[PDB]
């Protein structure tokens, strides 16, 4: 009988009966067999309604609960290798490489600062979300560079490279005790289905 | 763990602690000489000896091929090809190496009280038989090694009795 | 004693105490019994300083740590079951039923594309957090309609059912090196307390 | 050989080899040792690609998988303990203390209601995460006060102490059926590359 935890990879995710299932091959003691005959595993959610995709090549735990039997195993999670000479962590975390560099903006509020071993850095499917010990959290695009998110210093800032779309349908504030500004590339619209009213101090047009 | 991560044979006795290696102990010279059915020689007489014929039963246990973990190499194993796979967890090479190194009893004989016998101890063995024509028995090797002794006096006799075994 | 894991089933969340825990009924060895004799259990927090709260009737792992007694539970994580013809993940992730059909809007980028056994799904309490392999992130809330996020092409847009609200105390700086666009349905008002400048190459105020 | 679950205390995080590990010190058997001795232990990550730091002085429940060797420890997750007289959950979630007081904002749609034993309340590295019952998601910076989220009647507020950035290289849509309210505290400018169109019913411009 199997007890304890094992390493295994995960093999494929197209379950023939669809009850959301992986197929798994643990490491030594399945050498040498079919990939038809390999078993289909389960999975421990972290909440409830939640799913986390597996994908092929994945390193994981796995136990069997139901007395030791190797026919219905059970998926803890994710396990860490560095057999390839450097951890499994993305390495703005490590420090074995260079890591995400993102584009360059005028104005641009700092990007967040990163220090191997104090932050908490996640990287998968072309998503990467930080939260750093300064207290700054950020969500970024990696193939194109969109982000959300403030910095350690406490600033917002809300990049978008292509299109942007801010709508409510209701009231909508904006005020800045600071200066406001506005600018355009192209041309600018002001519409309004009713009154406009300009309230400053002077009001300059020039060319 | 050390004597097995080492490879060597262990026993404290008479104010020592010993650490003596495999390889070596095969290629001692032997130092007594223990005989049966020979009344005229030079060394000492065997009365009584058990032969055992069961090597299966000591090496059942060290068929295995060990395997174990290592975080920057991956899967080490050592050992044979075709047995079967053991886990163990410290992935040392030559740790493994040594796992699979005992040594196989063989022999059991009953003397009359030497107490130079102790464990460790290299001897040559030569049996002959009691009937038919004086053939010596060839299923038991020249050169033995000592594992166990046990002495023993009541208030008439002091005997002792040994166990004899061969490296494998 | 009891050494492995068990399924079981939540029963309470009102602790005596106050030492934050949880009442639950072991599946088959604890039936038969009055709710106010079930043991109390405590859980394994995934961060530090972090509580996930449990509702009545969720399904989870349950092992004893303490020698195998039983008067002293731990709770791992849910768990999956099938029990009702279906999996009990959300309908997007698993392709058993129509799930979240959001509301429609004019101009609006694009909406995340969801496959089945390919994207993080998770809904609990009436908020809804999808993490698609393309690369989008996306926040939305289920009783509104109100959403946050970006899309698979790399788009920002956020939307409001009713209010919204953007203020900063300081410099505030809006960029679009396309055409920026401003529409209003009622009044709009510009106030400021100074200068103001309208820097264009022509001006026009229509009717 | 040890076998079980075991509550430890992280010690220490410069791992002299680089392969991301933490020093551990088991509570009640490793008593007594110098910290130079004490084993370094590896963790359970929660996704693929993600890393989750630990702080010294932390507790986590420690088993060792090989062969129950204590020379190989493994880091399953964080615990609960109460031996302060409350419990080690932030006080939003139990009731024992008061918690964070957000600055008062004129304007700024309410912020979320939390109640105990119903909230998902995070607080690590001065960085607070809420998901209520009512369905309201909240990240905000503790020590300046800036929060990115909505409300549970649906509303979204963005409020950044200090400067604020919005830019999108492309197309940018602003859009409010309500009445759009643009307000400065010092000097307000509208910089357009080209034509500039104010289109309303009628167009005021006082002192």
């Amino acid at each position: 009988s199997l007890t304890g935890k094992y390493r295994a990879v995960v093999i494929s995710v197209d379950d023939p009966k669809g009850l959301m299932r992986t197929q798994i091959r643990v490491v030594g003691m399945m050498d040498g067999l079919p990939d038809a005959s390999l078993p289909w595993a389960e999975a421990i959610l972290s909440n409830a309604n939640t799913f986390s995709p597996f994908l092929p090549g994945d390193k994981v735990w796995v136990e069997f609960p139901y007395n030791g039997d190797s026919r219905w195993p059970l998926i803890i999670g994710y396990a860490q290798d560095a057999s390839g000479g450097a951890p499994n962590v993305p390495p703005e975390a490590s420090g074995q490489g260079e890591g995400y560099v993102p584009p360059e903006v005028e104005g641009a509020p700092a990007q967040p600062s990163t220090s191997a071993k104090k932050d908490f850095i996640s990287s998968r499917n072309g998503l990467m979300e930080i939260r750093t010990a300064g207290g700054a959290w950020a969500v970024t695009h990696l193939k194109s560079g969109t982000t959300i998110g403030f910095n350690e210093a406490g600033e917002l800032y809300a990049i978008s490279q292509g299109p942007a779309f801010i709508s409510s349908a209701g009231n909508l504030d904006i005020k800045s005790g600071a200066d406001v500004a506005l600018k355009a590339g192209g041309s600018m619209a002001i519409e309004a289905s009713g009154n406009l009213s300009i309230k400053a101090a002077q009001v300059s047009v020039d060319k | 763990e050390i004597a097995r991560d080492t490879g060597s044979m262990c026993w404290a006795s008479r104010g020592m602690i010993n650490f003596k290696s495999m390889e070596k102990m095969a290629n001692a010279a032997p130092s007594l000489t223990y005989e049966s059915a020979n009344p005229n020689t030079s060394g000492f007489t065997i009365s009584q000896f058990n032969i055992l014929n069961a090597d299966y039963e000591y090496q059942r246990r060290h068929n295995y091929r060990m395997a174990s973990y290592d975080m920057t190499k991956g899967v080490v194993y050592s050992g044979n090809q075709e047995d079967p796979i053991k886990f163990t967890s410290n992935p040392d090479p030559t740790a493994l190496a040594n796992y699979n190194k005992f040594i196989l009893p063989r022999l059991d004989m009953l003397v009359e009280g030497n107490a130079a016998l102790t464990p460790g101890t290299t001897l040559k063995i030569v049996v002959h038989n009691t009937a038919g024509d004086g053939e010596l028995d060839e299923s038991i090797p020249d050169k033995m090694i000592v594992m166990s002794v046990t002495h023993f006096e009541d208030r008439f006799r002091f005997v002792s009795r040994a166990q004899l075994g061969v490296v494998n």
